[PDB]
């Protein structure tokens, strides 16, 4: 499919940034997670980034470490996650869905078979948190064979060779973790996938700032999960707070 | 792009978030530079000799082999400053950290030996040291935690995951990603992302180099086999390296069999796990059917790790090295036997290596064989554990 390409085209037409929230699948349970995700969408998420609970998430800070524990406490497995993904896509045909994965869950039952299952359930992209571009060849190849965009992180400490590689290898979008202008301009120069700023986005002003810098939008890497964490005891308030937050972040992207 | 090969056949690599790659590349370059630098090598040699006490003895164990055609030597890493082989490579890594202009050290530890080695080296060489340790480990290793603190180290409990060595491993990588401009990550075994399996081997290889010189002097030949326990791989690869091209010399690694391989409560991923990707490397892992990292088990805390360094997986795959397992009960017997018959109290880790050598002898007592066991550490740390078992048995 072309879900990212279509989104960016529609957004470019509307002079608009993308707002993309991250949540952990099955946090704090399958039923509530499905409802949380429906609320992000209803509130104006342009795309989703969805984590699969992993035993040893070495790229996650404590907010997301705690989300994984919550999900595991609810019995959530990769298989259940793929069931959830099918259900989400069946409800929501156009929203891009990206997974944030750890390498072992992709390699576990064979790299090809993992990406084939992503394609079956209608996922659009996969970011493998602990696979650098240097190790990425079998992952990128399997992704593209199955119509999945391989997403790469462009870190703060990126050099020129890295920029060319990320530009060449990535699809869908470039995850932005040299001045901020320099990176964005070079990525465009090297015809990279549109950049989304992912670095500590927790306020509307950050969303507008990212778009002004020449990024195509912003990813909220932990702010949504904080809202989950805070309202565990009140499912109702949780959804209310989620809605309010996503509305604000989205509004900031139009202007 | 790297200067050296990050793989041993299919095993190894650099499976870290992009943010950590400059740190690994910087470390590789500094290592390659240091290896060609006579001044670095002289400094390292000086610390090994005058501070740590190298060379270590090679002891012939006559009582334990009496009436058989086995001759058994123990390489006495138990006599190194700190009481384990861990000290060798911490001294090298601390010098590399200084070469790179770093002022701080991060280290993981399970049992505590590597953490104590990292804290002692840090104290000597003027580095500020923080040690990540699983909260479960901290709780049950009060003595080692206290030594680290005496030696000026910050000890940080890790409550994430299973609150153990792997999570301790993760938190160390987590920290380094942010701090690598000022801090060096002192990884404690021959595992993890390149260049650590290569660095740790080269900074442990004097074990085997000395063993070879010592056995030629004493016996006029090479050993028939050298035997070492395998937690992550450092003491074993240090013993094996200088013998790899001596094709007649057997290389035997001993993983912990725990309560028995059939129980699933063990730490023997090389022979009973499945290849996966975790802790920065592609290596045999203990893992669930759906790819979650499993919890290992051993009576010995130092062997209780659900993966193994990639060079061991490689040497196994090509048939150059053979890997076996030894259960808690076998290791305990070997511990008791060495204490009673040779007057040496071995670490329970090392006791797994000894137990397999005893089995080699006992199974075939008229086979002529010249064996060396790497006695990776002393077992002072283990006497409480052994006490409580013998008591619960009623011995
Ligand atoms: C005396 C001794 N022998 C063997 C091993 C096993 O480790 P390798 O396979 O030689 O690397 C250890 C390990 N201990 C570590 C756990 O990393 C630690 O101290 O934290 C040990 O202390
Ligand atoms: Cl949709
Ligand atoms: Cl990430
Ligand atoms: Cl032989
Ligand atoms: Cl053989
Ligand atoms: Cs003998
Ligand atoms: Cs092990």
């Amino acid at each position: 499919m072309e879900r990212y390409e279509n989104l960016f085209a529609q957004l470019n037409d509307r002079r608009e940034g993308a707002f993309v929230p991250f949540v952990t699948l099955g946090d704090p349970g399958i039923e509530q997670s499905l409802k949380i995700i429906d609320t992000l969408i209803d509130a104006g998420a342009d795309a989703l980034e969805l984590g699969v609970p992993f035993s040893d998430p070495l790229a996650d800070g404590p907010t997301i470490q705690n989300a994984n524990l919550r999900a595991f406490a609810a019995g959530v497995t990769p298989a259940q996650c793929f069931e959830m993904l099918a259900l989400i896509r069946e409800k929501h045909p156009t929203i891009p869905i990206g997974l944030l994965m750890y390498a072992n869950l992709v390699f576990n039952n064979g790299i090809d078979a993992f990406y084939a299952r992503c394609e079956q359930v209608g996922v659009d992209s996969v970011l493998v948190a602990d696979v650098p571009v240097e190790e990425s060849a079998p992952f990128r190849q399997a992704a593209l064979r199955h119509n999945i965009a391989p997403i790469f992180i462009c870190p703060p400490n990126a050099d020129d060779d890295l920029l060319r590689q990320v530009a060449s290898y990535g699809r869908g979008y470039t995850y932005l973790l040299l001045p901020l202008h320099h990176l964005i301009e070079k990525l465009k120069e090297y015809h990279a996938a549109p950049a989304l700023q992912g670095f500590g986005i927790s306020s509307p002003e950050q969303v507008s700032a990212a778009v002004r810098a020449g990024a195509a939008g912003a990813i909220s890497g932990s702010a949504i999960v904080k809202i989950i964490e805070k309202n565990l005891a009140s499912p109702k308030q949780m959804l209310a707070e989620l809605r309010s937050f996503v509305s604000a972040m989205k509004a900031a992207s139009r202007a | 792009t790297t200067l050296l090969n990050p793989y041993f056949g299919e095993f190894g690599g650099m499976y870290v978030p992009q943010i950590l790659m400059p740190a690994l590349n910087q470390l590789e370059e500094a290592f390659v530079s240091a290896q060609k630098d006579p001044e670095f090598q002289a400094q390292f040699a000086d610390l090994l000799k005058n501070y740590a006490g190298r060379p270590t003895a090679l002891t012939k164990c006559q009582n334990i082999t009496a009436g058989t055609r086995t001759t058994l030597y123990l390489k006495r890493e138990d006599l190194l400053h700190g009481g384990a082989h861990k000290t060798n490579q911490v001294l090298g890594q601390a010098l590399l950290a200084k070469r790179m202009g770093k002022s701080e050290i991060i280290a993981e530890t399970g049992a505590g030996a590597h953490g104590v080695a990292s804290a002692l080296a840090s104290a000597l060489l003027g580095l500020k040291c923080r040690i990540y340790m699983g909260a479960k480990d901290v709780e049950r290793q009060s003595p080692n935690v206290f030594r680290m603190r005496l030696m000026g180290a910050e000890v940080i409990p890790v409550h994430s995951g299973s609150a153990t060595l792997k999570d301790a491993c993760n938190e160390a990588l987590r920290d380094w990603s942010g701090s690598y401009e000022t801090a060096h990550y002192m990884l404690g075994t021959a595992a993890g992302p390149h260049p650590y399996p290569t660095i740790v081997r080269e900074f442990q290889r004097m074990i085997g180099e000395e063993t070879k010189a010592q056995i030629l002097d004493k016996e006029g030949r090479l050993p028939d086999a050298v035997i070492a326990c395998v937690g992550g791989g450092s003491n074993a690869i240090g013993m094996f390296a200088d013998f790899i091209n001596d094709t007649s010399v057997g290389l035997i690694g001993v993983e912990p069999g725990g309560h028995g391989i059939e129980t699933g409560e063990h730490g023997a991923p090389l022979k009973h796990g499945r290849v996966g990707i975790y802790f920065g490397m592609k290596a045999p892992m203990m893992q669930t059917a759906d790819g979650q990292i499993e919890e290992s088990y051993s009576i010995s805390a130092g062997l209780d790790f659900p993966s193994v360094g990639p060079q061991h997986a490689y040497l196994n795959s090509i048939g150059r090295a053979d890997y076996v397992s030894i259960t808690d009960d076998e290791a305990l017997e070997a511990f008791k036997t060495l204490c009673r018959h040779e007057g040496i109290i071995p670490a329970l880790e090392s006791s797994h290596a000894l137990a397999h050598a005893l089995k080699m002898m006992r199974e075939q007592p008229e086979k002529e064989q010249l064996l060396v066991v790497n006695l990776s550490g002393r077992g002072d740390k283990d006497i409480f554990t052994v006490h409580d078992i013998l008591k619960a048995r009623g011995e």
